[PDB]
RNA sequence: AGGAUAGUGGCCUACCAUGGUUUCAACGGGUAACGGGGAAUAAGGGUUCGAUUCCGGAGAGGGAGCCUGAGAAACGGCUACC
RNA sequence: GGUCGGAUUUCCAACGGGGCCUUUCCUUCUGGCUAACCUUGAGUCCUUGUGGCUCUUGGCGAACCAGGACUUUUACUUUGAAAAAAUUAGAGUGUUCAAAGCAGGCGUAUUGCUCGAAUAUAUUAGCAUGGAAUAAUAGAAUAGGACG
RNA sequence: AGGGGAUCGAAGAUGAUCAGAUACCGUCGUAGUCUUAACCAUAAACUAUGCCGACUAGGGAUCGGGUGGUGUUUUUUUAAUGACCCACUCGGCACCUUACGAGAAAUCAAAGUCUUUGGGUUCUGGGGGGAGUAUGGUCGCAAGGCUGAAACUUAAAGGAAUUG
C-alpha cells in the first residue's frame, strides 16, 4: 500500500525526466508534495505545474525543463540539527556550489540554503539538483 | 525495498539484527565465547613453555618431500601437548629429549603454516637459550 | 487488495464529481427521507436500500439529494441495528459454511475458507470496538453466533 | 467519601496537633487541615472537604511536592491509594540514528481527593519516600473524558 | 509522445480510457426516462440497475438485470437523462 | 499502627488487602565485568580498549559480630569460627 | 573626488526579522510609574525641501505584581545555564632544538618595572527557552455541547 | 487398525549378461498401490526469483467480465438471444522484439527506476569442510521432524562465460 505519496510523486518525475518527457502526471498529490515542487520551481528544475481537482485527493501536472537531473525523498525523514545539515548536504548532493535538501522546518518547508539563512533545522525530506 | 526496516522508530529491530548476524564472523565469535581461555593450547598467551615429550619426523605436504623435524611437548601450565616445529638447518641436535623449550605461534592464528599439516607453534628457545643463538654459535647449549 | 486472496481487480463505482446532482431530480429531499425510513421498517439495510432507491428512482447519491448518509439518517430515525451490515453478513457467511461443515468433515477447503472468514470476523470486530460501535469486550464466539444471526 | 467507615482502621484516623475542641462548638463543629502544593497546582475542593485522613495526601497530609514532576497514563488501580503509571519515552539509538520505544512503570501516590481509572492521565511531583517504591505523589488529574462513557449499547 | 497536453486531452481518448483512469473520474452510466404501454407513467430507471424494477400500473416487470446494462423489456420506450 | 534508625522507607513487627515485574525481554545463566574522565584507530559513520597516575565504589586470607570515637561494621583495632 | 584599483549612501537590490490590517485572540478583574497618546482653555522665535516640538488635566493603559471567572497532551527543532582537572584541538613563549614545561620579558641593575598562565569541544537524559512545517493525540451525535 | 486387493511392483525368487552382477534386461512376486478412521509434516514442496505499493517499452495473441457498431450468422430469408468480426476497456495465464536500464555473465519488462546509493515490511547468508553432525529441549507409536554447536581441519571450494 501506499506510504509516502510524496516517494511516488519524485519518482515519477524522476521516471518522466530520464525517459525525456516534458510532462508528468502525480497522484495523489498532497500539500507537502506542492510545497516540494514550489521549491524546486523557485529554483528553476521544474516549470508550471497544474493542480487538478477532483473531489477526492487532487493531481498534478508538472512540466519538465529538463533542467533536473534528480530528485527523490530520503525516508524516514530523519530529525537533523544545524550541523548535521552539511553532513547531509555532503552526502547528497554533487557539489557544494548547486544543488539543495529540502527541510521541513518550523518555520516551514525550505530548502537548506534558505534554512542555514534563516538559523533553523527540521526534518530532512528529499533532495533535488 | 532493501529488505531490512527503515522507520524512524525500527532502532532496535535493526540493532538486534546486527547482533544477531554478528555471530557469523570468526573475530567476534572467538571474543564472545572465549576460545582462546577455554579451547586453545595456549591461554592466549604468545608463549608458551613445554618439556619435550619426543622427537618426530613429519612427512611434507604435496607437492613438497621432505621431513620436517618437529617435536611433540607438553605444556606446563596447562599439560596439554602440542607439536612445534624446529626452525633451521640442524637445531633439532640442539632440542634433545625432556629439555624445556619456548613455544610461539607461526604467524596464522592457528592455521598450520605452509607444508607442515597439522603444526602451530614453532620453538624459539631450549633450555633458557635462544634457538637462533644456539644455530648461529652465538651462545652454548647449558648441561643442566 | 483482497487482503485473503492474490486477486488485484479495480472494479469500484466512481461517483460524480458535482457535489450537487443532478439538475432533473425534482422529489423534496424529505420524501427522499421517509422513503429511506419505509424501507428501513420494511426491513432493508442500507446498502440495498441505496441500490433500490438509485434503481426505482432517480436518487442517484442520498448523500447528496439528502445532506447526510443512509446509516445516519436510520440511526437518527431510531432503526439502527445491533450489529453493523458488513459485521452482520461475514457473521451470517460464516455460520453457513460451519453448517456446512458439521456434516461435511472432509472438505478441508471449506475449513480453510472458514478461518479466513473468522480472522475478517475478528478484524472489524476489533475496529468496531475500538470506534465504540460496539461494546467493549463484545466478542464472536462461534457459539453463539448463530444465535447473533439467527 | 463522606461513608463507608472513615475510621475503617484499628487507630483512630485523624490529622496531627489538629484539635477538635469538645467544650467549644462552633457551626462547624469540626476542624479540618489543608495547604496548596504550590508549582501551580491548586488544592481541590475534594481535598478542602473531605473526610478523609490520608497523612500521605499532597494537600492535607504531611509529605510535601519538591522535585521532579512527572506526567504519565495510569495503567494499574489494584492496590489501595496507589496507582502504577506508564511512562512512554523514545530512546535514541545514535548509530542508526534512530529510536525505540520504551517504557517504565512508576509506582505513584493517589490522595482520595482524587479519582483516576485505567488510561487517566496524570501528572505526579516527588516527594520523600513513601514506601519500598513510591516515591511521586499525584498532584492533578488531566483527565477529561477517559474512553469509557462513551462505549455503552445504543437505543 | 515525449511531449503530451496532459490537462487537455481528447474527448475520444477519454471516451475510450476506463472510466476510473480518465483526468477526473466519472460516471459513465446514465438515468432512463421509461415509459410502457400499460399507462402513462413515467418511471426513472438506472441504466445498470441490477434490479427488476416494476411499473405501479405494470406492476410484475420492466426490466431484467444482466452483467453490466439492464436488458430492458421489448414492450417499453425509453429516453435518456 | 507501632518498633527501630540520625532520619524517610517492608528497614522490621502486628493486622489487613492481593498486589508487583514481564517479548518495549522480566526472571535465570555467563562475563577471561569494578564504573567513569579517557585510550588506539579513525573521510563521514564506526570498531576496539580502559587492572593502572584523576574522580567514585569495594576490600584487606574467608565470613560474621563489636568497642572506642564526630566519623569505622576499621582490620599496621578487638572477638569468635574456618 | 583639492580625498592617488586605496577607508561611500534615508533616491536602494536581495536577504534575515518584528509589529498592524484584511471575518484574524491577548477567556479576564484586582492600581497605579497617567496605551509606540484617535482630546490642543494655553503655547513654545533655530528670517522658505522633510524626521533635536516645552507645564500636555482627566479622558477605553494587553510593553507589569499572585489571588483564581487559568491552561488538551507530546515527538521534533532553536537558543541559553551548567557538564572537575588532567587528556584532546589550539594561542603565546629560543626548554641551545625537540618531546616538554608554564614559564618568562625588559631597564643604566643607583636596593625594579612588566606580559601571561587564553580559547574551543565534550554527545544522551534533565532544566529553562523561541517555532508550530512534519508525525501522533483530543473535542459537539440519543447533545450530558459553547457563549452571559 | 478395518475393508479392498484388477494392475503395476521397494523386499524376495528366478533366468540371463558379466571376471564378479546379491545391478541394469526378462518372468514371477510379499509389503505397497485403492479406501475408512487416525498419524507423519517432508520434496529440485522450483519461477531454485518473499509480500504490499508506485513509475518506466514496442507489439501480436489468448481466458473471464463489460461497453459500442454505414457489422455478419441458423431461425421472422429484415426479434431479444447464442455464435463469429471490428474497436475499446478491466482483471489473468503467458508469449515476441529490443534493451534506453540492470547484471560477473548466462540473461532479465523485472533480476529496471542502485556510489545520482532511503516507498513499507518479513525471513535468510557471511571462504570450503567438520555438519544439519554432537548435545539439550520439543513433537512423533516409530521412521524421523523442528531448534542446533564446538573442537579440529584446510587455500581454496564455488558462479558464469572463452578456447581447446
Ligand atoms: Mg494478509
Ligand atoms: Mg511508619
Ligand atoms: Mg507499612
Ligand atoms: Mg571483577
Ligand atoms: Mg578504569
Ligand atoms: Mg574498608
Ligand atoms: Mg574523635
Ligand atoms: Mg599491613
Ligand atoms: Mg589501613
Ligand atoms: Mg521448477
Ligand atoms: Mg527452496
Ligand atoms: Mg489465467
Ligand atoms: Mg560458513
Amino acid at each position: 500500500t501506499r506510504s509516502s505519496v510524496l516517494a511516488d510523486a519524485l519518482n515519477a518525475i524522476n521516471n518522466a525526466e530520464k525517459t525525456g518527457k516534458r510532462q508528468v502526471l502525480i497522484r495523489p498529490s498532497s500539500k507537502v508534495i506542492i510545497k516540494f515542487l514550489q521549491v524546486m520551481q523557485k529554483h528553476g528544475y521544474i516549470g508550471e505545474f497544474e493542480y487538478i481537482d477532483d473531489h477526492r485527493s487532487g493531481k498534478i501536472v508538472v512540466q519538465l525543463n529538463g533542467r533536473l537531473n534528480k530528485c527523490g525523498v530520503i525516508s524516514p525523514r530523519f530529525n537533523v540539527k544545524i550541523g548535521d545539515i552539511e553532513k547531509w548536504t555532503a552526502n547528497l548532493l554533487p557539489a557544494r556550489q548547486f544543488g539543495y535538501v529540502i527541510l521541513t522546518t518550523s518555520a516551514g518547508i525550505m530548502d537548506h540554503e534558505e534554512a542555514r539563512r534563516k538559523h533553523v533545522s527540521g526534518k530532512i525530506l528529499g533532495f533535488v539538483y | 525495498g532493501k529488505g531490512k526496516p527503515r522507520g524512524l522508530n525500527s532502532a532496535r529491530k535493526l540493532r538486534v539484527h546486527r547482533r544477531n548476524n554478528r555471530w557469523a564472523e570468526n573475530n567476534y565469535k572467538k571474543r564472545l565465547l572465549g576460545t582462546a581461555f577455554k579451547s586453545s593450547p595456549f591461554g592466549g598467551s604468545s608463549h608458551a613453555k613445554g618439556i619435550v615429550l619426543e622427537k618426530l619426523g613429519i612427512e611434507s605436504k604435496q607437492p613438497n618431500s621432505a621431513i620436517r623435524k618437529c617435536v611433540r611437548v607438553q605444556l606446563i601450565k596447562n599439560g596439554k601437548k602440542v607439536t612445534a616445529f624446529v626452525p633451521n638447518d640442524g637445531c633439532l641436535n640442539f632440542v634433545d629429549e625432556n629439555d624445556e623449550v619456548l613455544l610461539a605461534g607461526f604467524g596464522r592464528k592457528g592455521k598450520a603454516k605452509g607444508d607442515i599439516p597439522g603444526v602451530r607453534f614453532k620453538v624459539v628457545k631450549v633450555s633458557g637459550v635462544s634457538l637462533l643463538a644456539l644455530w648461529k654459535e652465538k651462545k652454548e647449549k647449558p648441561r643442566s | 487488495g483482497r487482503m485473503h486472496s492474490a486477486g488485484k481487480g479495480i472494479s469500484s463505482s466512481a461517483i460524480p464529481y458535482s457535489r450537487n446532482a443532478p439538475a432533473w431530480f425534482k422529489l423534496s429531499s424529505e420524501s427522499v427521507i421517509e422513503q429511506i425510513v419505509k424501507y428501513a421498517r420494511k426491513g432493508l439495510t442500507p446498502s440495498q436500500i441505496g441500490v433500490l432507491l438509485r434503481d426505482a428512482h432517480g436518487v442517484t447519491q442520498a448523500r447528496v439529494i439528502t445532506g447526510n448518509k443512509i446509516m445516519r439518517i436510520l440511526k437518527s430515525n431510531g432503526l439502527a441495528p445491533e450489529i453493523p451490515e458488513d459485521l452482520y453478513y461475514l457473521i451470517k457467511k460464516a455460520v453457513s459454511v460451519r453448517k456446512h461443515l458439521e456434516r461435511n468433515r472432509k472438505d478441508k477447503d471449506a475449513k480453510f475458507r472458514l478461518i479466513l472468514i473468522e480472522s475478517r470476523i475478528h478484524r472489524l470486530a476489533r475496529y468496531y470496538r475500538t470506534v465504540a460501535v460496539l461494546p467493549p469486550n463484545w466478542k464472536y464466539e462461534s457459539a453463539t453466533a448463530s444465535a447473533l444471526v439467527n | 467519601s463522606t461513608e463507608l467507615t472513615v475510621q475503617s482502621e484499628r487507630a483512630f484516623q485523624k490529622q496531627p496537633h489538629i484539635f477538635n475542641n469538645p467544650k467549644v462548638k462552633t457551626s462547624k463543629r469540626t476542624k479540618r487541615w489543608y495547604k496548596n502544593a504550590g508549582l501551580g497546582f491548586k488544592t481541590p475542593k475534594t481535598a478542602i472537604e473531605g473526610s478523609y485522613i490520608d497523612k500521605k495526601c499532597p494537600f492535607t497530609g504531611l509529605v510535601s511536592i519538591r522535585g521532579k514532576i512527572l506526567t504519565g497514563t495510569v495503567v494499574s488501580t489494584k492496590m489501595h491509594r496507589t496507582i502504577v503509571i506508564r511512562r512512554a519515552y523514545l530512546h535514541y539509538i545514535p548509530k542508526y540514528n534512530r529510536y525505540e520505544k520504551r517504557h517504565k512503570n512508576v509506582p505513584v501516590h493517589v490522595s482520595p481527593a482524587f479519582r483516576v481509572q485505567v488510561g487517566d492521565i496524570v501528572t505526579v511531583g516527588q516527594c520523600r519516600p513513601i514506601s519500598k517504591t513510591v516515591r511521586f505523589n499525584v498532584v492533578k488529574v488531566s483527565a477529561a473524558a477517559g474512553k469509557a462513557n462513551k462505549q455503552f449499547a445504543k437505543f | 509522445v515525449l511531449v503530451q497536453d496532459l490537462l487537455h486531452p481528447t474527448a475520444a481518448s477519454e471516451a475510450r480510457k476506463h472510466k476510473l483512469k480518465t483526468l477526473v473520474q466519472g460516471p459513465r452510466s446514465y438515468f432512463l426516462d421509461v415509459k410502457c404501454p400499460g399507462c402513462l407513467n413515467i418511471t426513472t430507471v438506472f441504466s445498470h440497475a441490477q434490479t427488476a424494477v416494476t411499473c405501479e400500473s405494470c406492476s410484475t416487470i420492466l426490466c431484467t438485470p444482466t452483467g453490466g446494462k439492464a436488458k430492458l423489456s421489448e414492450g417499453t420506450s425509453f429516453r435518456r437523462k
